């Protein structure tokens, strides 16, 4: 019939699409009901200090808090060296380092070996 | 799907969304205006033959290939108001909209420029700084055990109060400054 | 002698007076873009005297006026080179940037920050002449970053706005991947010759250029919106209209094609690099052109018209035709900057409606704006004697009539006609028709500011080319011998697009409604370029630029 | 006195700006026909285009042998 | 050197007899005095060095460092003034000892003749570092970067005290002066390549190399905004100014020696300027564009041309004056919101418009506009690098493209967009504050008029 | 452009290919041929500082069409005739380009058929 | 802010997967953290990866221009999901419909320019002849040496 939309990584399925969006089930009618419960206390939360008048500041964030903890402070007490984190460490650790590396020196080696053997143009050559 | 008050979409809407989606992608793709009504009243003509279906898991199974139909059928650039979002005016005047308190922290010279302006601006503070604590405990003896459930507030029930959670709402910038 | 380099200086000196004006401020301004435009207006008489007599003898000179530096072999001087190229840039680039300042006192006055967006436009002219005049690549540097700081700063306008953010962060991103060939460039010549400036590359003449003209073709790709790096000159269409009109169609943009045309010794001399120049700007003027036939947002549109004409520049470079490339720069600047002035009136007449799907009937509402229409889009097209035709024709009279790639030769000729299908869609859906915008008409043209605006560059539009081209001396030889099919080519592929788009424009009209073909879904969506690596390479950064970067190896490892 | 916006009808217009349009189309009209009656040949061809075939083997050196 | 010496110990008698409103107004004064007296440093010669006694000299290379150390006295003092206002008297005092001091230490390390005496003030700066980051911090959570300080001392300092006692019995002498003329070709042995590393990694970390930079975005936002002004400005450039002593006599094992060293600064300017596109922290994004430019300076330091010293010295000029802005910047919006989340304010043009022009500039020089003097060190560097290798220039190219991409992405994520509701502490711009952005910035564009003075000495 | 689809379609072995030619030498056909004579002097062609793209053999028409364009100023539009005169010279140069092509074709035709003369007689 | 709503290691049992979902505010049910290899995410909430350009325009956010509430959990990379970055929006095309799209017209179009440079157009002339010797002393030859002669002939 029609061509069925695919979904990416970067190209998402929309929700009219998505079959779980139809769903009617009272479960479903808990979950959604719990979202809206916590977003709306959460909402509450944040405009009562937001609203207030004798706060004068930074309405502080916990999530926001939490995120840059997270992105910051969290990251070597939960490490655990085994062979995946060996592994890629080694990958874009010690890998692009050895390709520049042997890219540069190749290039190097060339060069001089057409210095030394007169070849290359430096005629002009006198800042460097 | 993400809505304040609601937690979901009814059917209801879902069919008048649609709907309402498929005639703009539609005006988008029939640029013409008696074209596009002609093609409007033949496309409302499509949407009213299945009005009547009292089956909500057979309307269910049509809306779903009708947003089949909608997304095989919709434009890629379809027209977008240009101060609605994906336009080419929308929040551009944002970097126009200053915050009120920002008032507060003028010199006294300038704040002298306008003098019935800000003497206005101390009784409108003066109105929000005796409404607050009544509003707080309008709300909290209305909210149930555990929060609120929807995202909506009550309004002022008492003769002399004020809305609860008003001041950002009134004193809001203009969307022309 | 002492007349041409004095008013040579007094024209950048009068361009920078009110920066130090604007800087030196305690009064709030008896009308500051008035004074911008007043010196803009004296710059331009004031440039005329040189261009007058270099037309009269061929004067060109150079003023290495101050001594800045010397690293041990290269005396990097303050040096200004005025050649045939400046004596016709300067004098075009400021009667434009005057018409687009008395624009901008009529569209952009209910701006409050209306002496911010002067300074800038006024920076921008300063930065745009020190490029076009430069003698070393120091300067010419300077003056290529300043041009790309402030496309940065008025792109972003509307700071608020997460668009226009965004489209300037683009436009920096392609042009800086153009600095990299520009900075190898410079590279190379300092290594190999031993020299940023102009007149030693020249005489010293190298042949293995083959490196260094790789490196301008690369920056001309990040300048003039070639592609690969183009999508950031249709994304630049979320600054103003004003913006829009002086930089990125007339004035910034044909400084990659200028930067390739400042180097045609080098060029002449290497086919290798002329074909590249000929194979890129045939692309470019061939997916530019035909995203053009699909869109719906006017300042997209001429946005795609600039830059197929900026491809066909790099075409006309790429037959080693620079000096027809210039003067279709110098031609070029008229008209379309008077297309974006009368698009965007059209855009503060409807209350910021851009979109030219809710237009139409505005021959007789808009009756000076839809002439200067009409009259940028024939000289777009290249009717009889405008001034688009004592170039862009002659292009092709030379793109026929020379050893030239023959598949770049036949996506040319698809431009040409995909140039009048595009006009004559903005004219279908913006002038004629019946309307279509909303019910509370507020049209109105009748300023002096708009009119007059409209009217100088009308002038240019009309006899600007016929001016031009009977006063420049001749640097090539006009090949204008040919069969009368080739003679004959370009004014019929025009005519045959102009054919098939009423053809198409009138089947619009019909009552019937068709699925949306994969040729109208690749060229809506943009060749699907600024969908997928606008997408892509961000992301393959980004998360490399977490999870490896930072937090694998330079948080833990390391 | 300005234009006034008006409703779902034609709008306003100035005597002067309806003049200007038709002043300045005319004027490109005239330029294109003036031009196109002076020049004539920067759109169809400035000096005739000889037939290869039609050349005798004389004047280029052909022996027939 | 001692009429420089000399007045900055006498702003300790200034700064400890002043009374208790007068020793922020004191030491400024006098402090921008001793600035002003600073210029006689450029009495240099295109042959010799200035040469002013047995234990001090001055060439083209210490003296705009000197210039930069005496000048960022006083723009400390002044950044550090607001957050010491409830401070103790006494307290107050010992902030503006400890700076003095480390003022103190550094110019008579740029001045060092012999190379014992400039490890000796090279290390002796540390110190009061040190207890101005511990004690003036505002939290401390060290918990990783104690072990990265052992690791500091181990692979570095003693290494390089080890070699330069060996310098010293075998020269006989560690004169800079002397060493121009006794030097020796250090040849390839296993012997001279320990030495080439105990002579080089200390400066390695003090740059710091990439994988070697686990510190920097630590030191720097646990540190008051003093701390991150001297660290961006001077405390890295020790490490070049010692290399470019120190590879003196590392020739010519150095030309294959700089072959590994060389490949982790120019694939980690990639990554850290690609971090700086990554960062949630300000602070950390200032600290990880400070490994990303002076991992040019170990580039150009490691190749040896003219045209690299003289990139890297404007360089390490114009780097030292931009970073210190960006830090000023940064904490002239966390004396306000008390947060360094860079998503947590945004759209301040809206609200300071002079001090978005500030993060502008700053932001133009950050990213190496022409003419500023950035663009000329990273454009000269750029220049003998590829003089170098001609492929390097897609690894400075590429670099010059995302040096571009956080700069303006810190540009657009804290001046623009939209403002942030919750936030109604945003004061207008204090006079202090505007005057400490002029103050760094008027002099980094006075010197794109005259360049030739931070071009170090073989200009 | 039909020669075009004669060298790509059919063959290229009776075209004249573009960059190397004439193949056949300038006597070949011509009884006492005479020489290209030029007109302005080469010292006079250095003083008027021409484009080397424009010092061909009918340069002496450009040398006075300058000077008639320096000489009329601002009357930009007096010297429509040197011009003329210039652009009808280029022109029979070019003619004489097309000549030595269809010389060289033709004498190729010649090559071709005596090839075939001798393989249909020998 | 205190330690009992900072991140922590990684949940194994259900009750600390409990106070993990309270701590960081959300359902227990959509709480998912990213799977413990050692990467050093930590605890934290693994969503599902959605652009904030994808959210709903019209809702009243907290923060309007990031469509970001507060107290609502983050992504992990909420910095590289905003507006003026990566996108993860649906298409009306299909992702590799448009990079088959893209990678056939582009390798085509360099296929075409190659075959463009194989056989290229021209005019039916000779070269184009210049007199002193092909412009001998013009192109920068020594005065001291003499080349051969380069003499054109008429026709
Ligand atoms: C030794 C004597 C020398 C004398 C000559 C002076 C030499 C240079 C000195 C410094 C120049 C900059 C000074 C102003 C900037 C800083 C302050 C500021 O922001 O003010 C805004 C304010 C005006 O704005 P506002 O509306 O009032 O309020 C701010 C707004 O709210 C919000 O602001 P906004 O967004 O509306 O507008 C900000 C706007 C934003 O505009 C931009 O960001 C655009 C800039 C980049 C693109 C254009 C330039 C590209 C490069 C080409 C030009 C340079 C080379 C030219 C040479 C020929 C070609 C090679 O910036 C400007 O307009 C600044 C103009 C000058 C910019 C210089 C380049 C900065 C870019 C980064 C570095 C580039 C390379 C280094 C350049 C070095 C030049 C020497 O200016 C003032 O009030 C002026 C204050 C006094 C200035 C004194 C300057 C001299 C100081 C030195 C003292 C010692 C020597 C004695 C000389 C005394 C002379 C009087
Ligand atoms: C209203 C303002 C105008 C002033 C009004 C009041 C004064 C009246 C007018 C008369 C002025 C005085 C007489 C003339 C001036 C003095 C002339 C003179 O010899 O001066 C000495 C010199 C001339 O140079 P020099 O060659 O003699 O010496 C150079 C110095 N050494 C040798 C050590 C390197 O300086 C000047 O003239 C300075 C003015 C220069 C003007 C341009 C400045 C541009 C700054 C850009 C910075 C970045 C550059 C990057 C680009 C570099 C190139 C790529
Ligand atoms: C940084 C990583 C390397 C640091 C090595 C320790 C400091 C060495 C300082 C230089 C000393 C020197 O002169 O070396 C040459 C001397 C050579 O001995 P010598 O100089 O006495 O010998 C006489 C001279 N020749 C060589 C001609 C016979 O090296 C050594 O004696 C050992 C050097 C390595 C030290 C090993 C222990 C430390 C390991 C690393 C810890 C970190
Ligand atoms: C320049 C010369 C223009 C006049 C010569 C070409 C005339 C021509 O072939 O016009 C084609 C066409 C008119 O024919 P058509 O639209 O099919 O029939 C309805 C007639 N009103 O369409 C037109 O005449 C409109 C396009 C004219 C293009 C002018 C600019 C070139
Ligand atoms: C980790 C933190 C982040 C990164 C910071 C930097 C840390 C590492 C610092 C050192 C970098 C690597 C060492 C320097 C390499 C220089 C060239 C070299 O040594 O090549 C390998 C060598 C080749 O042999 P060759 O050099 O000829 O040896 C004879 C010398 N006369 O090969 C061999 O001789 C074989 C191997 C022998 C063992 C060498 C051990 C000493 C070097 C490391 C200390
Ligand atoms: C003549 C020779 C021609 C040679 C041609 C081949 C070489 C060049 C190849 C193409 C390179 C450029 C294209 C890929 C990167 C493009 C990135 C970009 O422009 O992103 C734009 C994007 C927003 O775009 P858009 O989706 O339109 O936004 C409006 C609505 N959201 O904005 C964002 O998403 C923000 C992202 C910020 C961070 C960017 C991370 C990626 C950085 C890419 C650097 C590329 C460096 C290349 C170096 C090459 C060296 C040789
Ligand atoms: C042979 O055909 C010589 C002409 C140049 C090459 C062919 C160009 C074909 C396209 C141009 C003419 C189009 C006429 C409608």
């Amino acid at each position: 019939s029609f061509p069925k939309y695919e979904p990416s990584r970067l190209a998402s399925l929309p929700t009219t699409l998505d079959p779980a969006e139809y769903d009617i089930s009272s479960e479903t009618r808990k979950a959604q009901a719990e979202r809206l419960a916590i977003r709306s206390r959460l909402k509450r939360e944040y405009q009562l200090q937001y609203n207030d008048p004798s706060r004068r500041g930074v309405v502080e964030d916990p999530a926001l808090i939490r995120w840059t903890c997270a992105r910051s402070a969290n990251v070597y007490p939960n490490f655990r060296p085994n062979t995946k984190t060996s592994l890629l460490g080694a990958l874009f650790g010690i890998g692009p380092l050895i390709f520049w590396y042997y890219v540069f020196k190749t290039d190097r080696d060339r060069k001089e070996k057409l210095i030394q053997e007169g070849k290359l143009d430096r005629t002009f050559n006198i800042s460097y | 799907a993400f809505l304040p008050s609601a937690a979901y979409l009814t059917h209801q809407q879902k069919v008048l969304q649609l709907y309402k989606r498929a005639l703009r992608h539609l005006e988008s793709r029939c640029v013409h205006r008696d074209k596009y009504r002609y093609f409007a009243c033949l496309l409302r003509a499509r949407f009213d033959e299945h009005k009547n279906e009292k089956d909500m898991v057979k309307a269910t199974q049509l809306l779903r290939e009708a947003e089949k139909e909608f997304w095989h059928g919709q434009h890629p650039q379809p027209y977008i108001f240009p101060e609605s979002p994906g336009g080419t005016s929308y929040e551009r005047y944002e970097c126009y909209k200053v915050p009120e308190w920002c008032l507060d922290d003028w010199h006294p010279s300038e704040k002298a420029m306008y003098p019935d302006y800000f003497a206005k601006r101390e009784q409108w503070k003066k109105l929000r700084r005796e409404s607050w604590e009544r509003e707080v405990k309008q709300l909290q003896e209305e909210t149930p055990v555990g929060g609120p459930r929807t995202e909506a507030l009550p309004p002022a029930r008492k003769q002399g109060d004020l809305p609860p959670l008003w001041w950002h709402i009134v004193t809001r910038p203009r969307e022309r400054p | 002698m002492n007349l041409f380099s004095s008013l040579t200086l007094v024209t950048l000196i009068l361009l920078t007076m009110p920066i130090a004006a604007i800087n030196f401020n305690t009064h709030k301004f008896t009308n500051y873009p008035l004074y911008v435009k007043t010196t803009i207006s004296c710059a331009f008489i004031t440039s005329m005297i040189p261009t007058m007599m270099f037309i009269h003898t061929g004067q060109e000179m150079i003023i290495s006026n101050w001594h800045w530096l010397t690293i041990q072999t290269l005396k990097l001087s303050l040096s200004f080179k005025m050649d045939f190229f400046s004596m016709m840039f300067v004098p075009v680039a400021l009667f434009v940037t005057w018409s687009i300042m008395e624009f901008s006192m009529w569209y952009m006055h209910s701006d409050p920050n209306i002496n911010q967006f002067f300074k800038y436009l006024l920076l921008f002219l300063i930065t745009m002449l020190i490029l076009v005049t430069a003698n070393n690549l120091f300067q010419l540097f300077i003056g290529w970053e300043g041009v790309g700081i402030m496309s940065f700063l008025l792109i972003g306008w509307w700071y608020g706005r997460t668009d226009a953010n965004t489209a300037a962060l683009q436009a920096i991103l392609y042009n800086r991947i153009g600095d990299i060939g520009f900075i190898l460039a410079m590279a190379w010549f300092l290594i190999n010759l031993n020299t940023w400036d102009l007149q030693q590359i020249f005489m010293l003449n190298p042949n293995d250029s083959n490196l260094p003209l790789m490196g301008l073709i690369l920056a001309a790709t990040g300048k003039s919106a070639q592609f690969g790096l183009h999508p950031w000159l249709p994304s630049a269409m979320e600054g103003p209209t004003p913006v829009s009109a002086l930089l990125h169609s007339s004035t910034m943009v044909v400084a990659g094609i200028f930067l390739l045309i400042r180097f045609y010794p080098l060029t002449e001399n290497n086919k290798f690099g002329q074909s590249i120049m000929l194979c890129l700007g045939a692309m470019t003027t061939l997916f530019t052109a035909m995203c053009a036939l699909t869109q719906n947002d006017i300042k997209k549109i001429i946005a795609f018209s600039t830059s197929s004409q900026l491809g066909l520049m790099m075409v006309t470079i790429g037959i080693n035709q620079p000096h027809l490339a210039f003067l279709h720069i110098c031609t070029h600047a008229f008209f379309k900057a008077m297309l974006f002035m009368c698009s965007g009136s059209i855009i503060h007449s409807l209350n910021d409606e851009q979109d030219i799907r809710k237009m139409g009937g505005l021959f007789k509402a808009m009756p000076f704006t839809t002439t200067a229409l009409i009259i940028g889009s024939l000289a777009l097209t290249g009717m009889p004697f405008l001034t688009g035709f004592y170039s862009k024709d002659l292009i092709i009279e030379s793109a026929n009539t020379s050893y030239t790639n023959a598949w770049a030769l036949l996506m040319t000729l698809v431009a040409t006609s995909f140039t009048a299908i595009y006009s004559t869609r903005i004219i279908f859906f913006a002038l004629l028709g019946q309307p279509r915008f909303p019910t509370l008409i507020n049209i109105n043209e009748n300023n002096p500011f708009l009119i007059n605006s409209i009217k100088r560059l009308l002038i240019g539009s009309l006899f600007a080319g016929f001016i031009i081209s009977n006063n420049i001396p001749p640097m090539t030889i006009p090949q204008m011998t040919m069969p009368h099919y080739l003679k004959m080519t370009a004014l019929t592929v025009t005519i045959l697009g102009f054919i098939l788009a009423l053809e198409i424009s009138n089947t619009t009209h019909y009552l019937k409604f068709n699925y949306p073909s994969n040729t109208f879904k690749f060229s809506n969506l943009l060749g699907y370029y600024p969908t997928i690596m606008h997408r892509l390479t961000p992301y393959m950064n980004l998360t490399m630029s977490q999870k490896s970067a930072s937090s694998l190896l330079d948080l833990i490892w390391l | 006195a300005h234009i006034e916006p008006r409703y779902r009808q034609f709008p306003q217009l100035t005597r002067s700006q309806v003049i200007q349009a038709e002043f300045f189309s005319a004027t490109m009209w005239f330029w294109i026909l003036w031009r196109f009656w002076h020049d004539s040949d920067a759109v169809l061809g400035h000096f005739p285009y000889p037939d290869p075939s039609q050349w005798t083997d004389e004047e280029l050196g052909i022996p027939p042998d | 050197m001692l009429k420089y010496i000399i007045p900055t110990m006498m702003l300790m008698p200034l700064t400890w007899l002043s009374k208790n409103s007068m020793i922020w107004i004191n030491t400024t004064l006098h402090s921008l005095l001793i600035s002003l007296t600073s210029l006689l440093l450029l009495n240099q010669f295109g042959d010799n060095s200035l040469n002013f006694s047995l234990t001090f000299f001055s060439d083209s290379l210490s003296t705009p460092l000197l210039i930069l150390t005496m000048w960022l006295l006083p723009l400390m003092l002044m950044a550090s003034q607001h957050h010491l206002s409830k401070e103790n008297l006494a307290r107050k005092k010992l902030f503006i000892s400890m700076l003095i001091l480390l003022q103190l230490f550094l110019i008579m390390t740029f001045t060092a003749t012999e190379l014992i005496f400039f490890y000796i003030m090279f290390e002796a700066t540390l110190v009061p570092t040190l207890i101005i980051i511990t004690r003036w911090g505002n939290q401390t959570e060290r918990l990783n970067a104690g072990l990265y300080f052992l690791f500091y001392t181990l692979a570095g300092s003693l290494p390089l005290l080890v070699a330069l006692i060996y310098i010293q019995n075998t020269m006989g002498s560690l004169n800079f002066l002397i060493l121009q003329y006794w030097v020796q070709p250090m040849p390839n042995s296993w012997s001279n390549t320990f030495m080439w590393l105990a002579c080089m990694m200390a400066f390695m970390v003090k740059m710091p190399l990439y994988g070697l930079h686990l510190w920097l975005p630590k030191a720097h936002v646990e540190a008051p905004i003093a701390g991150s002004m001297v660290l961006a400005a001077i405390l890295l450039k020790l490490g070049g100014y010692g290399m470019m002593r120190i590879t003196l006599l590392l020739n010519p094992i150095t030309d294959f020696m700089a072959y590994p060293f060389i490949m982790l600064s120019l694939w980690g300017m990639i990554m850290t300027s690609s971090i700086c596109l990554r960062q949630t922290d300000l602070k950390s994004l200032i600290a990880y564009s400070s490994v990303s430019h002076m991992a040019l300076v170990i580039v150009a330091i490691l190749i040896q041309t003219p045209w690299s010293y003289m990139g890297a010295t404007a360089l390490m000029i114009a780097h030292g004056l931009t970073s210190s802005m960006l830090f000023c910047l940064a904490n002239s919006n966390y004396e306000r919101v008390h947060s360094r989340t860079m998503i947590l304010a945004r759209g301040l043009q809206t609200l300071l418009p002079l001090m978005a022009a500030w993060w502008l500039l700053a932001s133009l020089t950050n990213l190496a506009l022409p003419p500023s003097i950035n663009l000329i060190g990273e454009l000269f560097v750029v220049m003998s690098t590829f003089s170098w290798s001609n492929i390097t220039i897609i690894l400075m190219g590429l670099n010059m493209v995302i040096t571009a991409l956080y700069s303006l992405y810190m540009l657009i994520t804290t001046q623009r967009g939209k403002h942030t509701h919750h936030i109604n502490n945003i004061l207008p711009s204090f006079t202090r504050e505007n005057a400490l952005m002029s103050l760094h910035m008027l002099p980094l564009l006075l010197l794109s008029l005259n360049p030739k003075i931070i071009l170090g000495p073989l200009y | 452009g039909a020669h075009l689809a004669r060298r790509y379609l059919g063959d290229a072995s009776v075209e004249p290919e573009p960059l190397r030619m004439p193949t056949f030498p300038p006597d070949y056909g011509f009884p006492e041929r005479k020489e290209r004579e030029m007109v302005a002097t080469q010292q006079e062609m250095n003083d008027a500082q021409l484009v080397l793209q424009q010092r061909d053999y009918c340069a002496h028409y450009l040398i006075r069409f300058l000077k008639c364009k320096r000489d009329s100023f601002p009357n930009f539009l007096a010297c429509k005739h040197e011009q003329h005169d210039w652009d009808y010279c280029e022109h029979l140069d070019y003619v004489k380009r097309m000549k030595e092509f269809e010389r060289e074709r033709r004498l190729l035709q010649r090559k071709k058929r005596r090839e075939q003369r001798e393989a249909d007689m020998a | 802010i205190t330690k009992d709503m900072l991140p922590g290691p990684y949940p194994k049992t259900p009750e600390e997967r409990a106070a993990a979902a309270k701590k960081y505010n959300m359902r227990v049910e959509d709480y998912e953290p990213y799977p413990d290899d050692g990467m050093g995410y930590g605890d934290y909430p693994k969503l599902p990866d959605r652009s904030q350009q994808e959210r709903d325009p019209w809702y009243d956010w907290d923060h309007p221009d990031l469509r970001l509430n507060w107290g609502e959990p983050m992504h992990w990379d909420l910095d590289m999901y905003i507006r003026n970055r990566v996108d993860t929006s649906p298409t009306p095309v299909n992702w590799n419909l448009m990079c088959k799209h893209l990678f056939g017209f582009v390798a085509f179009m360099l296929f075409m320019f190659w075959v463009g440079e194989t056989y290229p157009t021209y005019q039916p002339v000779g070269p184009k002849q210049y007199p002193y010797n092909n412009l001998y002393l013009e192109r920068g030859g020594d005065p001291n040496k003499e080349p051969e002669p380069v003499v054109h002939y008429e026709i």
